[PDB]
Formats: structure tokens, C-alpha cells, sequence
């Protein structure tokens, strides 16, 4: 049939595939399998940290010299890996503006938080964000953050197959409200009204494609709300001295 | 569904963006009157009375003259 979710009460445990007992891995975990059982789980839990451990294989690329994909192990300091396996960026920690440690359903994590962040599925998760699929995007100061945000939400309205309302309608007016925001064509009641729908999407959907559209911009709104300011003031004035004449 | 409709022009925030022109103008227009003034300026007693009296007493005088000539 069409590609739409289910609902989770009845867990894929015992209601599955074709109504059997069906459970879906990632490739990740089902592929790490024989290795881990073959050499023991004690070689295993011997990296990362504490409650986190393994070896995980990041996929970084954006705005670095060198766009790489490598496997180190969790609870490794970002400057550690990008400085290290990958290039370094163009300045290492001088005109890096954004990180975004998850995929693009993560909120972002600006310049002086990620200083000294581990990455695991702890650190940044304590600190606001959340590991997921562990493709780190890096954006230097030279690129609009808010124009990145808006074209992550356009994906996003792209995606969302709409079973339930919440997610479609509100994913089609976050993307029209980032569009109006890049440009500069509102005011600040607007960008708290986008945090509450951003609450409203987060809570109320069927699974996890909600959370995803309303994250990056709560994170945008909440690590990067004096430069969103300045663009809506200089759209003010901008328009006031054009409408003088 | 109240921001452009209530006032598009050009404010920065959702406050200070109307005009409303609505009531009265400053100062309270005046300082009214609402308590009653009849004054009472009126011949009294004595200058309507000697009036009526001296009237009477030259009428009759007048009467008689007049009398007298008929006759
Ligand atoms: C919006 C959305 C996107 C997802 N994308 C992926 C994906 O790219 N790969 C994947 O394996 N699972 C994806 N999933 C499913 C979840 O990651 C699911 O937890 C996972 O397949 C099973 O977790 P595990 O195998 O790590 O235990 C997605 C789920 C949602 C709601
Ligand atoms: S965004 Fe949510 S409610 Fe919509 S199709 Fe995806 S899982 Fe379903």
C-alpha cells in the first residue's frame, strides 16, 4: 500500500508486517551484529562511555575542506573529530557559525556551545540536541542560517505524506513562515508564534516526522534569535524609508 | 488575522501599531454649567408700590381737571 505510518499501540512485536510478529532495525545495528557477538561484548562496551558505547561511523560534510565519512567512537570531542579526520574547517573555530550534530531532524548548536561537546547519545542530548543519525553538518559565517533552516523546512514539507493534520498543515506554514522570516517580512510576535506552533507539532502528531519538522526551527529560534531580530528591524526601516517617497 | 488590517504601514511590533481617533479632544471641551441662575433684578416692593400709589393719586388729580372742563 502507500507509504504511511501505523498507529503504535499495537507495537511491531505482535502486529507486524503482514500482521505477524515483525520487527524493523536500521542497517547500522543489524550489520554491526556479527562482529559484536563474534568479539565479545566486552571489546564492546570498552569505548565511548559509561552508558553510551560503540563505535560509530559519522558522515560529515557541509562547509569543511575535506567532506568525509569515518567511524570513531561516541563521546568524541567535536573539534577532536572535525580537526582530526576530517579537514579542519576553512577556520578552525573563526568563521564556523552552525553545527548540527544530528541529522537535519536535530536543533542546531551554535559556535560556543559546540566547543567542547561530546558526541554521544548523551552530551549533546543533555545539552539540547540529539545524536540521531550522526551526520554533522557544519556552516560557516558566511552562510545565511535562517536560509538553511527555511530550505530544511521546504524538505520537510516535501516529505510529510499527511495522515494525520497536524504534521501537513503545520509543516506547509512553518515552510511559509521561514520564507517570510529569511527575507525579513515579519515582526517578533511572529517568531513567537512560531515557537508555539512549533510546541503544538511536537506534541500532537502520530510519530516522530513532527518532532522532526518542529525541531530545527525551535533550535533556530532558541540559539539564534538576535541576528533573526536584526534582519526584521533592518526590513523595517528598509521599508519605512522606501514608503517616505 | 488583526496585524495588516488594523495597520500594515511599517511598525516593527504588534504594539504601537494602530490610530484610533476615537473620543474627545484634550482638555474636556469646558467646565460646564448645570446649576440654575435666575437673578432677581426686578422693582421690589417700595419702588412698585409708591409707583402704583402716585399713579392712582395723579389719575384721580387728572380726572378731576378733566370733570371740571366737561362740566
Ligand atoms: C521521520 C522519520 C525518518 C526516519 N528515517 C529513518 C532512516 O533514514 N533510517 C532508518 O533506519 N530508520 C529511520 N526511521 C525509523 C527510526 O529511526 C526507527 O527507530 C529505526 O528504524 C529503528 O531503530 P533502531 O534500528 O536503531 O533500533 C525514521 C523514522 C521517522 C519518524
Ligand atoms: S509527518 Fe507524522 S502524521 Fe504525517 S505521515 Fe509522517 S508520521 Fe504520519
Amino acid at each position: 500500500k502507500q507509504g504511511k505510518p501505523r498507529l503504535k499501540p499495537p507495537f511491531p512485536a505482535n502486529a507486524g508486517l503482514y500482521g505477524c510478529p515483525t520487527t524493523v532495525t536500521n542497517v547500522e545495528t543489524v550489520a554491526v551484529s556479527p562482529t559484536i557477538l563474534r568479539r565479545g561484548p566486552e571489546w564492546f562496551a570498552g569505548f565511548g562511555r559509561k552508558n553510551n558505547a560503540g563505535t560509530k561511523l559519522f558522515c560529515v560534510s557541509g562547509h569543511v575542506n575535506k567532506p568525509c565519512t569515518v567511524e570513531e567512537e561516541m563521546s568524541i570531542p567535536l573539534k577532536e573529530l572535525i580537526e582530526r579526520h576530517c579537514g579542519g574547517v576553512r577556520g578552525g573555530w573563526d568563521n564556523l557559525l552552525a553545527v548540527i550534530p544530528g541529522g537535519s531532524s536535530v536543533p542546531l548548536l551554535p559556535k560556543s556551545i559546540c566547543d567542547d561537546v561530546l558526541m554521544d547519545y548523551d552530551a549533546l542530548k543533555a545539552v539540547q540536541s540529539g545524536l540521531g543519525t550522526a551526520a554533522v553538518i557544519v556552516m560557516d559565517k558566511s552562510t545565511d542560517v535562517v536560509d538553511a533552516i527555511a530550505r530544511l523546512s521546504y524538505f520537510y514539507k516535501h516529505e510529510s505524506c499527511g495522515q494525520c493534520t497536524p504534521c501537513r498543515e503545520g509543516t506547509g506554514w512553518l515552510w511559509t513562515i521561514m520564507e517570510r522570516m529569511k527575507v525579513g517580512n515579519a515582526k517578533l510576535e511572529e517568531i513567537d508564534m512560531l515557537q508555539e506552533l512549533t510546541k503544538q507539532i511536537e506534541g500532537h502528531t502520530i510519530c516522530a516526522l513532527g518532532d522532526a519538522a518542529a525541531w530545527p526551527v525551535q533550535g533556530l529560534i532558541r540559539h539564534f534569535r538576535p541576528e533573526l531580530e536584526r534582519r526584521i528591524r533592518e526590513n523595517a526601516e528598509r521599508e519605512l524609508l522606501q514608503a517616505t517617497g | 488575522t488583526e496585524a495588516y488590517i488594523r495597520n500594515k504601514p511599517g511598525m516593527v511590533s504588534v504594539k504601537d501599531m494602530p490610530v484610533l481617533q476615537d473620543g474627545p479632544p484634550p482638555g474636556g471641551f469646558a467646565p460646564v454649567r448645570f446649576a440654575r441662575r435666575i437673578p432677581n433684578k426686578g422693582p421690589s416692593a417700595v419702588a412698585i408700590f409708591l409707583a402704583a400709589f402716585g399713579t392712582f393719586s395723579w389719575g384721580m388729580y387728572q380726572v378731576g381737571q378733566g370733570n371740571k372742563i366737561r362740566r
